[PDB]
């Protein structure tokens, strides 16, 4: 029912200068902290009004951690470049994601922790939170080092403990933002394509959270479905379209499922 | 809140 | 290395109404690597006061960014988004379709 | 034996002098730390380094600097030592920040206004009382080290040429002979208790040895009295019937 | 910060000792108990980072992050448990903060106390007063005279005789000094033998 996630991106920039490191934190689909190694402040910064009430010990601590991660990912970039025999001239990317889900009762549901190299899976914590999956043989080296250091035990304690507890804290402190459910505003548009062909577009606007499903029903897996996109004010938008065969044989309908809707909506032209 | 541990490819 | 080319959507935050203040959005998603060049255009010319969100990525590790700027749409003012990325031989321009 | 070592183990330093405490580890630990320990304050964090190539300020960083160019070393520099930096300094390292920290041996550092206040101890051994012998059938010898400054001493008992630990008890810390003086000299006491018959045997030899850590060879000394360098001062007593 | 009682705490030899540590930062994620003997460096006893109890031989650690405390339990206290026990707490990003430490003193039961104050002469005019053979609950205080020196009490163990005894010494450079007046500022047993 709710989730907290941290996303880390590290990029080597050999032709341009020092590496770049960006960290963002989300609760559900609401970002609440950021750190950009290219920015001037060099501190973790708030991005949601409910996190601003955290005291200076919180901001100092998160800044210390994220600054260490920035340095350490520079070493990782060099290590992985060695593992894969890659030259020093190319730009490469390391990404890390971790966090926890809680159910409707706000109790621990599952934890996550994964790394990617150049946008492909590298190593991931298994669902049981006790062992690792290495995507190729190079990542087995990293697996063996993390197993010898008992990383999974400390990580499991975080994912089932601190992660869940602070997620609950954020959910209460920002309940007016995080526990809301804005229902989709739905409408349909028709536009003529040819003399004997048209297109119907099923819209959905100003909804939160981003999870939504739009399906067309003549009574169809040959349609266009754009990615859910942010409006910019904390809600989301999405549409789907059908290429109807005739100018009037258009007895299709789209169904809109979203937790802000007690029953799935039905739209017709 | 972030996990309080460093972690890398060592 | 396997690249992903950006999907580009240009749209307004609110339903477009001529003469009413709004926000023009250019959403770029599903791309890799993260280095990307995005500009918002007004009648073919660059808009200077453009903000963007902090870089994040999806479950498949592809990146996404929102670029946005305040504007007041009129009848004959054309807007667009211009995106450059290593997967693109030259910048790709997507026009804002008010009736999309 | 991959561990962590500090150096030097003890140091006497004139005020205003520069000094670097060394700390190295071959455990490939990424995090390292510096603490000072004082009476009533426990360990206070001076500087930390959560990863190779970076450092950060602790609870009491003023007057100290560190550097972490490499994983192994983490030197602590006192640019211009002041008496308040007299303390015991502990270096520590952990595999990563957030994991268990392991400590080095410690460095006992004293900053003095002038080396002319450094004095070696006088050592005396006080023989057991006849009343104690006939009242408890035991014999306690007391060793008294007095008049030394600073308090960097180690006391040990030797019986017939062999160091003993049974029946030995030593004051944990030396006491000040003039508590009002901030540069007061110190005194330290120890007891060795043996059988009455063992002390009454004239063949048994008793010796108290006091290791004093003082000035080194790289110290200039132009005063009258003999130079108070690191030395061992001893006192003796033979058994008697 | 990190708060412990300074002590010193007494525990009878063989009995249970309990130590407590509180801390202020809600964000703290790892906790450590260290033991430190005098003149020595802290040695790790136990780490803990999950709520609940953790057992390691005679030692049990208990962590309650919701209540912001961590505790250490020592069963069957031995003489080697006499030490300072240090609580350490990670505040994030390498800021590892120690409490002031709790001194623990494991007190042996004196079999047959025979409190007495003896005068010992140097092998060479000077002398020291030896207060010895008192029970482990006797407190030896300092004199109000600035020119009199008294050490703290201290237990020695004659291992072959299976015997233990507490002692403190006193001395002074002045010659008004008599061993009867040496420990007047301390609470001394009324049956203390003065030869």
């Amino acid at each position: 029912s709710h989730s907290m996630r941290y996303f880390f991106t590290s990029v080597s920039r050999p032709g341009r200068g020092e590496p770049r490191f960006i960290a963002v934190g989300y609760v559900d689909d609401t970002q609440f902290v950021r750190f950009d190694s290219d920015a001037a402040s060099q501190r973790m910064e708030p991005r949601a009004p409910w996190i601003e009430q955290e005291g200076p010990e919180y901001w100092d601590g998160e800044t210390r951690k994220v600054k260490a991660h920035s340095q350490t990912h520079r070493v990782d970039l060099g290590t992985l470049r060695g593992y894969y025999n890659q030259s020093e001239a190319g730009s490469h990317t390391v990404q890390r994601m971790y966090g926890c889900d809680v159910g409707s009762d706000w109790r621990f549901l599952r934890g996550y922790h994964q790394y990617a190299y150049d946008g492909k899976d590298y190593i991931a914590l298994k669902e049981d939170l006790r062992s690792w999956t290495a995507a190729d043989m190079a990542a087995q080296t990293t697996k063996h080092k993390w197993e010898a250091a008992h990383v999974a035990e400390q990580l499991r304690a975080y994912l089932e403990g601190t992660c869940v507890e602070w997620l609950r804290r954020y959910l209460e402190n920002g309940k007016e933002t995080l526990q809301r459910t804005d229902a989709p505003k739905t409408h349909m548009t028709h536009h003529a394509v040819s003399d004997h062909e048209a297109t119907l577009r099923c819209w959905a606007l100003s909804f939160y959270p981003a999870e939504i499903t739009l399906t067309w029903q003549r009574d169809t897996q040959d349609t266009e479905l754009v990615e859910t996109r942010p409006a910019g004010d904390g809600t989301f938008q999405k549409w789907a379209a059908v290429v109807v065969p005739s100018g009037q044989e258009q007895r299709y309908t789209c169904h809109v499922q979203h937790e802000g809707l007690p029953k799935p909506l039905t739209l017709r032209w | 809140m972030m996990w309080d541990r460093g972690l890398g490819m060592m | 290395m396997i690249q992903r080319t950006p999907k580009i959507q240009v749209y307004s935050r609110h339903p477009a109404e001529n003469g009413k203040s709004n926000f023009l959005n250019c959403y770029v998603s599903g791309f890799h690597p993260s280095d990307i060049e995005v500009d918002l255009l007004k009648n073919g010319e660059r808009i200077e006061k453009v903000e963007h969100s902090d870089l994040s990525f999806s479950k498949d590790w592809s990146f996404y960014l929102l670029y946005y700027t305040e504007f007041t749409p009129t009848e004959k003012d054309e807007y667009a988004c211009r995106v450059n990325h290593v997967t693109l031989s030259q910048p790709k321009i997507v026009k804002w379709d008010r009736d999309m | 034996i991959a561990g962590i070592t500090q150096a030097p183990t003890s140091q006497i330093l004139a005020a205003g002098r520069r000094m670097t405490l060394r700390c190295t580890q071959d455990m490939r630990h990424n995090a390292m730390y510096w603490y000072r320990q004082d009476l009533g304050l426990g360990l206070r964090l001076i500087h930390y380094s959560n990863t190779a190539g970076t450092t950060g300020k602790g609870e009491v960083p003023d007057g100290y600097s560190v550097s972490r160019a490499n994983t192994d070393d983490f030197p602590l520099t006192l640019a211009s030592a002041v008496p308040s930096q007299t303390s015991v300094y502990f270096c520590a390292s952990s595999l990563s920040f957030g994991t268990e920290a392991f400590f080095g041996q410690g460095t006992r550092l004293t900053v003095v206004e002038d080396l002319n206040k450094v004095f070696p101890p006088e050592v005396a051994v006080f023989e057991p009382s006849e009343a104690e012998i006939s009242h408890t059938q035991k014999a306690t010898l007391v060793c008294l080290a007095t008049g030394f400054y600073p308090d960097h001493v180690e006391l040990s008992w030797w019986v017939n040429g062999k160091e003993v630990h049974s029946g030995v008890c030593t004051d944990p810390q030396p006491l000040k002979e003039q508590p009002a003086l901030n540069d007061s000299r110190y005194a330290l006491s120890s007891r060795l208790r043996v059988s009455a018959t063992f002390w009454q045997d004239p063949r048994n030899h008793f010796r108290c040895q006091v290791q004093f850590y003082g000035l080194s060879e790289n110290d200039e000394w132009t005063q009258d009295r003999a130079k108070p360098v690191t030395q061992i001062v001893s006192a003796e007593a033979w058994g008697r019937a | 910060e990190v708060e412990q009682n300074s002590g010193p705490l007494s525990v009878p030899e063989g009995a249970i000792a309990s130590l407590n540590c509180t801390y202020s930062d809600r964000g703290s994620q790892s906790f450590f108990w260290y033991r430190q003997y005098s003149g020595k460096s802290p040695e790790l006893i136990m780490f803990i980072y999950s709520n609940g109890d953790k057992e390691d031989g005679r030692f049990t650690a208990q962590l309650n992050k919701a209540s912001q405390y961590v505790s250490l339990l020592i069963r069957d206290s031995q003489p080697s448990d006499s030490a300072t026990y240090l609580c350490a707490v990670n505040f994030g990003g390498g800021k590892l903060i120690f409490g002031q430490g709790t001194e623990l003193s494991v007190k042996p039961n004196i079999q047959n106390p025979d409190p007495a104050v003896y005068q010992l002469r140097d092998s060479k005019d000077k002398s020291v007063c030896l207060f010895t053979d008192f029970d482990s609950q006797t407190n030896v205080s300092q004199s109000k005279d600035s020119d009199v020196y008294i050490t703290d009490k201290c237990v020695l163990d004659m291992r072959s005789m299976d015997f233990k005894s507490n002692s403190a010494v006193a001395w002074s450079n002045k010659s008004d000094f008599a061993c009867a007046n040496a420990f007047n500022n301390s609470i001394i047993p009324e049956d203390t033998f003065f030869p």
